RNA sequence: CCACAAGUCGAGCAGGUACGAAAGUAGGUCUUAGUGAUCCGGUGGUUCUGUAUGGAAGGGCCAUCGCUCAACGGAUAAAAG
RNA sequence: CUCAGUAGCGGCGAGCGAACGGGGAUCAGCCCAUUAAGUUAUGUGUGUUUUAGUGGAACGCUCUGGGAAGUGCGAACGUAGAGGGUGAUAUUCCCGUACACGAAAGGGCACACAUAAUGAUGACGAGUAGGGCGAGGCACGUGAAACCUUGUCUGAAUAUGGGGGGACCAUCCUCCAAGGCUAAAUACUCCUGACUGACCGAUAGUGAACCAGUACCGUGAGGGAAAGGCGAAAAGAACCCCUGUGAGGGGAGUGAAAUAGAUCCUGAAACCGCAUGCAUACAAGCAGUGGGAGCACCUUCGUGGUGUGACUGCGUACCUUUUGUAUAAUGGGUCAGCGACUUAUAUUCAGUAGCGAGGUUAACCGUAUAGGGGAGCCGUAGAGAAAUCGAGUCUUAAUAGGGCG
């Protein structure tokens, strides 16, 4: 497949990775993988047998004219424990490697149809200063975006930390959520070549 | 847990292509009065009945 | 298009869960699907799998048979078909276990035949049925 | 992911209470007592419906009756003879000109007498 | 015939027989009651298995033996007020 | 992590349940009297860490408003747009944040030398191995029961020697007991610092957000609560009036707001008053429902709206449990809040997605949802108790017949 860069050049970018027909489910079902996986899962509750107290019978079984009971701190009564206590839980799913990759390729399709990435031959900046990451994004017309270079100069890094709806990543760490989550994508060519290896 | 196999049904049931394959009681002893054509017929494997095959299946689930 | 509010599963992917006892109009009221009394309304409530209400259980019956043989344990069975896995034209045991379609600790290997294969092998140490040898030999293989 | 019932719960019971309104003590402020009087009074006007056209049939035949033996028939005769005549005006509208138009209630009558004879 | 486990009738084929000159008849008795699952053990046989190997012990398979388990589908080897 | 709920054990019941082999984490050996690796103290030196702290960018006008951080218009900083506060919602008001610095004095750790001391009463293992009797442990309940421990009684050979290979014998293979020391990978959280949460928000969350293991109960061991919110700021109401110099209230004043006035944000329901409209003192019952006159207020002046309801047809609550309940069978005095099919693992079936005669990794590594990791699992072939054969196989003298395929 051909693409063109902002600059008039041509570049050739493979159809399995650049080209995949999109997937919606596919896309979904990994999507909500990774914010599954995203979740920490820390949390308690504590059950009629973990609740401070409780151990005796509260009154007899027969005689007093009461509805029968057996703890005070039985689920049905004020300040007894929770019916069914909380432990802290595993949310991970298990993704299969073909199902992700093919999700990835299905969504570096899509934005390219779209006209979400930007391809750039090169992009650096001389400084690490905010202003000059802003004003080289203001010229490309990509204010909100994710930058994906071959590899991650300080400089940029640090150039891009205080920017909101700006992040940049390596080729080799970009994820499903953060290619949809912004509004544009640049990728270097290097890093372009370097994701075509990978094939997604 | 794993599921635990009933070991006595693992030890009187085996799995054929389609279905599990038993013997046949009433041969263990008591056989001079039994006749000579039950004696030959009792004889040999014989398979489990379809009512019977979804106890089997709960009771031997690695089979 | 391609947003994360924009992203659903395909139809009949996913379905509600059950939840009884919520009321008239959900149809699991009440009772929740239980029925009315008995050991199964009960919590816990169902019998050991193989119970038959007391008299003698059908794998109680019957007589056990048979004994189980150790050296079945450590024979393999390969099919001819699986030999385009094997890398090179040597099939024997070890490259067979190499090509993952015998367990490493099985002892010896039977091939039967049941598929097809293009290429020609040399079969060392391997049992071959009769009509895997031929359909070596026809393939252009040798045995030993 | 705890939830509280409250705002829900509350609007629920405050709704019957408000189809409650009108009804004898416990019955319009109570929640058992008014929502046990809600579903009967559901179930009176279900049946209800159905009992108001035979009351109102019925007061329309007797009125026609009064009016045929204030003419010199029966209601039932008066009836044969309209179908005789071939008249297919309802009873609801017979009933209407009875009470209020006697002249055009005679005519009728005398046109079924004369189908009769 | 039948919930299962079981139960019943059976022409015909092969081998070896008995009685008939022979065509033939005979797989117990005119028939329907005379009975007991599984487990555990004993006996005869066996071109099965045999924990390094050769054997063996033990196990399997075929035949058969040990129940008023009679509350007779038999909760324990073992139990009254 | 697999092997595997497999081999086995088991009133062969209920149940219990390996190992070999393979894949990983971590890796390390050194000695028995002239005596080792290692460890622990004290001192010295070096490095690092920790116990106070300092500096730290950049905003104005306008509208609403009690108050601006909010509207509208422009501007500046950013290696700082983490967070908190300020009279409503602030990168630029304050504390901070990124970043750059900082220690008289003390503590922790790491490495190297110095000296002690330990390792280290021990020099190749005799009342020991093995055996008889009774028990215990091994997945293994006396079983064909090997192996380990020993309460009791005994008892060797000692490198041409001895132990094991699941009764036992022979042969082969393998190791050297009756003497010792040894880091890591592993288990945990009273406590310290930083950070985090599809965890709770005062009947929840710790029993305890509040002077709580308190009040209170018990001889004692012990049991064990309830109870958060004025306002931005007390500016917490000078003074006058009624009253007993009381309580309480009415003015005044403060405040954006006092029906925010002290158990004070909001302020529901049960329950209890006052006021207005209509009905009601000759009529018998689950209290409504379908009709329906009159009256009062409103009114688009009506074939309208709101409230009431004379008179009239029909009509014995709800739940549960039952062959069957108005039942004089059960349960509920009422309201508000809480209160019951969950979670983990395995397995089977159905939908849906990927790949497809193939599918898929587990532990683990990994500045880590990626990428590696193919051990293992399922499918691809059955028959037979099994040895064995294999599109066949079992039974049989049989190529007959028959059963499973
Ligand atoms: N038009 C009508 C005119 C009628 C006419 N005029 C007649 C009239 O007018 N009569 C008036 C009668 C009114 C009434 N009877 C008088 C009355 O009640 N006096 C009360 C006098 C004593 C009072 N109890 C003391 C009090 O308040 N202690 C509290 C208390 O310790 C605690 O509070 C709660 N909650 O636990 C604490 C928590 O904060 O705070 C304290 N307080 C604080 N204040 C401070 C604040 O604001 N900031 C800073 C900090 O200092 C705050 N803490």
């Amino acid at each position: 497949m051909n693409l063109k860069t902002v600059s008039g050049s041509a570049v050739e970018l493979s159809e399995v990775a650049f080209g995949r027909e999109f997937n919606e489910a596919l896309v979904h079902q990994v999507v909500t993988a990774y914010l599954a996986g995203g979740r920490q899962g820390t949390r308690a509750h504590k059950s009629r047998a973990d609740v401070s107290g409780g151990g005796k019978k509260p009154f007899r079984q027969k005689g007093t004219g009461r509805a029968r009971a057996g703890s005070i701190r039985s689920p049905i009564w004020v300040g007894g424990g929770k019916t069914f206590a909380a432990r802290p839980q595993d949310w991970s799913q298990k993704v299969n490697r073909k199902m992700y990759r093919g999700a990835m390729q299905c969504i570096l399709a899509e934005l390219v149809r779209q006209d979400r990435l930007v391809l750039v031959e090169e992009f650096a900046v001389a400084a690490p200063k905010t202003k000059e990451l802003l004003a080289k994004l203001n010229d490309l017309n990509a204010a909100r975006a994710l930058i994906v270079t071959d590899a991650v100069d300080e400089n940029l890094y640090l150039a891009a930390r205080n920017l909101p709806h700006v992040d940049v990543v390596d080729a080799t760490a970009i994820d499903p959520v953060s290619l949809i989550a912004f509004d544009k994508v640049v990728m270097s060519v290097a890093a372009a070549k370097k994701i075509e290896v990978e094939l997604g | 847990a794993k599921l635990k196999t009933r070991r006595g049904a693992a030890k009187r049931f085996k799995a054929t292509a389609n279905g599990f394959k038993r013997k046949q009681a009433f041969k263990r002893h008591i056989l001079t009065k039994k006749s000579a054509k039950r004696i030959r017929q009792l004889r040999g494997c014989v398979m489990v009945h379809v009512s019977d095959v979804a106890s089997v299946r709960r009771m031997c689930p690695y089979i | 298009t391609l947003r994360l509010n924009e992203l659903a599963p395909a139809e009949g992917a996913k379905r509600e869960h059950r939840r009884l006892g919520r009321g008239i109009g959900s149809g699991v009221g009440k009772t929740g699907g239980r029925g009315i009394k008995g050991q199964k309304s009960r919590k816990s409530g169902g019998v050991r799998p193989g119970f038959e209400g007391g008299q003698t259980a059908i794998y109680r019956r019957l007589p056990k048979f048979g004994f189980t043989s150790q050296i079945a344990l450590k024979t393999a069975e390969v099919r001819l078909s699986e030999l385009s896995k094997v890398e090179g034209d040597i099939v024997s045991l070890e490259t067979l276990k190499a090509a993952n379609v015998v367990r490493r600790d099985q002892i010896r290997a039977r091939i039967v035949l049941s598929g097809e294969i293009t290429r020609a092998f040399t079969v060392q140490g391997v049992a071959l049925t009769k009509g895997a040898k031929a359909a070596i030999e026809a393939a252009g293989g040798k045995v030993e | 992911a705890r939830v509280k019932r409250g705002v829900v719960a509350h609007r629920r019971h405050k709704k019957i209470l408000a189809r409650a309104k009108g009804y004898y003590g416990a019955r319009s402020r109570v929640y058992r007592v008014a929502f046990q009087a809600v579903i009967k009074a559901g179930q009176y006007a279900y049946r209800d419906r159905r009992q108001k056209k035979r009351q109102f049939r019925a007061l329309w035949i007797a009125r026609i009756n009064a009016g045929a033996r204030q003419n010199g028939l029966s209601y039932s005769r008066m009836i044969d003879g309209l179908k005789k005549a071939q008249v297919i005006i309802d009873r609801r509208v017979l009933a209407d000109i009875a009470m209020h138009d006697a002249v055009a209630f005679a005519a009728l009558a005398e046109k079924a007498k004369g189908a009769l004879a």
